């Protein structure tokens, strides 16, 4: 909807990059300004991005399992960066193995994070999240 | 050090060794001249370059899991679960990302996360950080073959360990261990570092100790023509066998049509064996390895078992020599052990239903495997030209131009140019061709096969359609058809 | 009556279903004039014979189950979730073992029991105690075409009930659901009583009404060889032809080694239609059915969906309309719905990443042909031979005789002296050839074929080897190798 | 083994026959005198055949899924034609569906067979089972 600004990667020592080139091309085709710092980034990566050019939200992907490590902190460091408040989404295959989902988002939640996605969910789930979340829609 | 498509001397490989050994205290463990004497002593039943003469011999399809945890005694249990409920073939240890990219800082944190939560929260293990002392228990409690899994770029410090370890084969190579997952690591330097790791196998074998080598076909998993996968390991299996490697395996992702997958995995062989005796290689021993869907899987369990049986069936006729199991968790995450055990014992089952049948030849075999063979000599001949005859010269200047391009490679090596998409049979083509060096004539056959895709579907061919490729098997098929 | 292949005239047939009508009270629900009616106001989308011709146009092979209970409201509850969440193409009504005898009081007491017991005690649905009335409400509960599936010597009175019932497919044939089903039932019977059932839907054809008759393939599901299935298979179409059907699915049962089975489909079809027009029937829609694996099951169910999933490729590579889906609970009992869909979750899931492909010629599958072509000439020559050129008259002398004989068969009419075996590339072939009217040229194809898997296993051919592969696939392969 | 008689068939409306091929092709081999009345057998031949044979044994197969109301009432009738202490075996797939076999065992002995068999059983099971019964292992 409307010409916001959200930074997108993928997080840690993950490799994983076809997913990532699809949230791009649809967060894209919704009317986002992408910056896609792509995959094998570490938490500073998304936040200097962030700061550089006043994002509205930090969409973490994690796909290769060992999320529930690398994504500790984050909003700690973003409080600390001056980005308090700051939109914080994470999705892709956060934790290793099939687990019970609701503890699962419980426990990213915990973490800090304003939105966290299941194995499988549509780049359309999070379009249409973050333009409510953005009073966008 | 310089690149060059030249087998290290003796000297150059030592004293890369000193340094490399110093990378973590448990280089320490190793001993060259001990590890001869004890890897000499495994029995051929635990030799996984042996074994694979036997496979061969037999005609017989074996089977491997992926599988891998943060700590010692738990991975020992899965992996005796694999073998025991599961019935393995053969065994592999997929070693976590954290060692893939060097840093057993955050491995070490990892375990001992993994011990406070009860559960590994990292997905694999950690190799370089449990030491020889650790691989030599995971062997000495399994009876089978033994072979590190991974994708690591620069490997050298984990390949002394792993072997020293007893373990009898070693996945990767300067290509395949790289792009697909690296961002900032050059081709030149991956090459060279895996020219290390070639090159111990070719030290071990001089000594009369047999290791596999496996170069990783499949790449990024993503609808890669088999023409692209093959120059890649035919590439890799040369580059090897300048530095003394006899044990090799090459590897190849299903892409899900069966007579363009048994083409691709025929010509692979073939080509693979024609190469090498090219350049006077004549003492290699070349497997095949068929790759289980290597894409989005289906959520649905019984619908997982719909992917990972047809793709058996396929390696089955196809000849492999070895098949890389799948299983029901694939859409969500690392498999428990009793899940990787299922998908085991599906793939085994249809192995055997299917025992010593092979597809016959066809005139439809016959044109595709000719047109492989043909687009990846088109591949090959502009990497030794560009190299000037040196395949690993060819090999960085290629990525450079374009003329080797990985779909959805991350590495910024990579041109990212070519474009695949699937015809109107399933079969993999070549949508936008970028700076592949392909005649007029193999352009204009992908062309003729795309369109009568447009046709049936009464849609332009595109990058939508790519798009709805990527996604088809997790939705239920393999072609993605409008709607 | 007396038996020939001869279309039964108007009036007989009328006399005939005045009696038929009284074997049960529900009987009575049967109104010719009104059945029409209700039949032509099906919507295509749930006319079995209408779909098949659309799934022949469009190249797509089909997904049907097997299922049954002895309750109206959970039999149509169960049908509905294998349509909803199962995914099938087709419905059954499987159709107890108690009415297949007209036994309709042990049907009622059945149901009685598992209302009682709050399950089913019925190992199918009773179709002839539930009336037209029941019938109909199965069908209007659900958005697919029906078709009774059972194995009924005497089948007349359940005819007339669900094709009133708006079931517009028939399983079965006076062979098929004889000898694999009854001890004391004379072939001439059989013959004479599904004469009715072909002329009951050549009547509805006349009308204007299409419905679709399917003889049952795989008879005993135990190591048939190909052209004596064939050979039924044809003539079972030939003397539903003669009576007026128009709309035919011809079957076939799984052996397991796909060029062995694609042939057989392939030989089945093309000589179907071939002697269909040779003997005037020029107006007769052919269809094909693959059953997979209809032999012992392994219990784990990973191995299960091995065997589901290999049978569904063969049947997509052999261009099958149908295919009939079988559990991971076969080897232990009646599925539960869920282990039902799981079934065809996977088999849908295989079809659908195969889509459009076939099996090409090969000089292989050339020969398996020319091989199963020529051996089913041998029997139907024959047949028409002993009957002075009428095949009804031939098929009860060929039993008779051993001409026709098929193994395992309970009949007392069946000769029981033909013994199959699988050769060394499991391809089932004859053991023992007691009357069966070979040359020895075919004989001698058949010995060389076996003598290789003697050689193989360093031990003759032999009842040991029939019993080995009897329970083979229950133990894990397709091959009774020997240990 | 020392010389038994036994009757063996497949009890109702059962025409499964490739099983009774191989039970009777088992137990002869082990040295059984085995009376095999066939398929598609009511009670009564089980009865006749274990009165003119002095069976020691009467081995039912159930395979089809109407065991549990085909078996009942068999004990009763042996009882009545004399046949008071026979030996009752019952095995194949003799209920509808997977169930708890705990619950199944129960409910067939106490319908009054001696031994109860689950799905899958090696004939060679019956065959040492029956030996100890007969007290000639
Ligand atoms: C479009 C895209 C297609 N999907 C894919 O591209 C992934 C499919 C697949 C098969 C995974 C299984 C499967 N899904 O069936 C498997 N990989 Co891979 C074997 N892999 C590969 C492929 C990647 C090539 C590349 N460079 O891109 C490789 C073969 C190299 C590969 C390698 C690894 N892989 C690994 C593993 C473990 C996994 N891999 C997974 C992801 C999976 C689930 C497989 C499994 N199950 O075991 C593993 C993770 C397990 C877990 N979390 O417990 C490992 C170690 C090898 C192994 N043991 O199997 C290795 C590690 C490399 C690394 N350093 O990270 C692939 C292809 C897969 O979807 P996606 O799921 O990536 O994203 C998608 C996206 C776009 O539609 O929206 C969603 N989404 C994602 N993030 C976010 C959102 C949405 C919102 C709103 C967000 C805020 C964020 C949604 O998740
Ligand atoms: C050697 C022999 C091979 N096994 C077989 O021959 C049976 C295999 C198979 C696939 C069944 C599934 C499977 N097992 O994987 C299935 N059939 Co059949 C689809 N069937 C057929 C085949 C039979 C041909 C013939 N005339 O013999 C047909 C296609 C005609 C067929 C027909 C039917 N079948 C039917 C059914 C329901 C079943 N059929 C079963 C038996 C099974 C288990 C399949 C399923 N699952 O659904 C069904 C029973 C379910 C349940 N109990 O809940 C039905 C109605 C069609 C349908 N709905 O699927 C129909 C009924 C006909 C009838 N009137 O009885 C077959 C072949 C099977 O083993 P066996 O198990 O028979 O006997 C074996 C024996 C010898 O080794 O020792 C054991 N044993 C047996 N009895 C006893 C003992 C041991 C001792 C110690 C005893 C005292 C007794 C042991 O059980």
């Amino acid at each position: 909807m409307e010409k916001k600004t959200i930074v997108l990667g993928v997080i840690g020592s993950d490799c994983h990059a076809v997913g990532n080139k699809i949230l791009d091309h649809a967060f894209t085709n919704a009317g986002f300004n992408v910056v896609n710092i792509g995959v094998l980034s570490p938490q500073e990566l998304f936040i200097k991005a962030a700061i550089e050019t006043k994002a509205d939200a930090i969409l973490v992907s994690s796909l290769y399992g060992q999320g529930e490590i690398d994504c500790k902190g984050l909003r700690q460091k973003c409080d600390e960066a001056g980005l308090e408040g700051i939109l914080l989404y994470v999705g892709g295959n956060i934790v290793v193995g099939k687990q019970h989902w609701p503890d699962v988002e419980k426990r990213f939640k915990d973490m800090g994070y304003d939105r966290v996605y299941a194995p499988g969910t549509p780049p359309e789930v999070g379009i249409a999240d973050l333009k409510k979340d953005l009073n966008i829609e | 050090m310089e690149l060059k498509n030249k087998k290290w001397t003796d000297e150059e490989f030592h004293k890369q060794r000193e340094e490399v050994l110093q990378q973590w205290p448990t280089g320490k463990e190793v001993d060259l001249q001990e590890a001869v004497d004890y890897l000499k002593k495994i029995p051929a039943e635990k030799n996984f370059a042996e074994k694979l003469v036997l496979a061969k011999k037999k005609g017989i399809t074996m089977a491997q899991p992926r599988a891998g945890v943060a700590l010692l005694d738990e991975h020992i249990e899965l992996l005796r679960y694999l073998q025991d409920e599961g019935g393995a073939d053969f065994l592999p240890s997929t070693i976590d990302a954290y060692t893939r990219q060097n840093r057993y800082d955050e491995c070490e944190n990892g375990i001992k996360e993994s011990e406070k939560a009860g559960r590994s929260l990292l997905n694999g293990f950690p190799g370089v950080n449990f030491g020889v002392k650790g691989c030599r228990k995971v062997l000495e409690a399994v009876n089978l073959p033994l072979q590190a899994r991974h994708g690591t770029p620069d490997s050298r410090l984990l390949a002394e360990i792993i072997h020293a370890g007893g373990w009898t084969s070693n996945e990767g190579g300067g290509i395949s261990y790289n792009v697909p997952y690296a961002k900032n690591v050059t081709i030149e330097k991956s090459l060279l570092d895996w020219q290390y790791c070639d090159r111990l196998v070719g030290f071990y074998e001089e000594q009369g100790v047999h290791i596999n080598r496996e170069p990783f076909g499949p790449l990024t998993g993503t609808l890669v023509p088999p023409s692209m996968s093959n120059a890649v390991g035919i590439t890799e299996a040369l580059l090897a066998a300048e530095q003394g490697v006899k044990n090799i395996t090459v590897g190849y992702g299903e892409c899900g049509n069966m007579i363009q997958d048994i083409a691709a995995l025929r010509c692979l062989e073939e080509q693979t064996n024609e190469y090498l005796k090219a350049y006077g290689y004549n003492d290699v021993f070349v497997t095949t390895v068929f790759h289980q869907w290597m894409g989005g899987f289906p959520q649905d369990e019984s619908k997982a078992f719909g992917v990972i049986v047809t793709a058996t069936t396929i390696a089955a006729l196809a000849g492999a020599t070895k098949v890389i199991v799948k299983t029901p968790h694939e859409a969500i995450g690392i498999p428990t052990k009793e899940a990787n055990a299922a998908g085991i014992k599906a793939t085994k089952m249809a192995l055997n239903m299917l025992e010593g049948q092979r597809m016959p030849m066809s005139k439809e075999l016959e044109t595709e495997m000719a047109v492989i063979k043909a687009e990846t000599k088109c591949i090959l001949d502009k990497m030794f030209e560009l190299g000037k005859g040196d395949l690993a010269i060819g090999t960085v200047k290629a990525f450079e131009t374009g003329v080797m391009d990985i779909p959805f490679g991350p590495s910024k090596y990579n041109a990212g140019k070519m474009m695949p998409v699937r015809d109107n049979l399933g079969c993999v083509r070549y949508l936008e061709f970028g700076n592949v060096p392909f005649t007029e004539e193999i352009k204009n056959y992908n062309r003729e096969r795309l369109q009568e895709r447009a046709k049936f579907e009464g849609r332009d061919v595109s990058f939508q359609m790519v798009i709805d490729d990527i996604f088809a098997v997790g939705k239920g098929r393999l072609i993605g058809r409008p709607e």
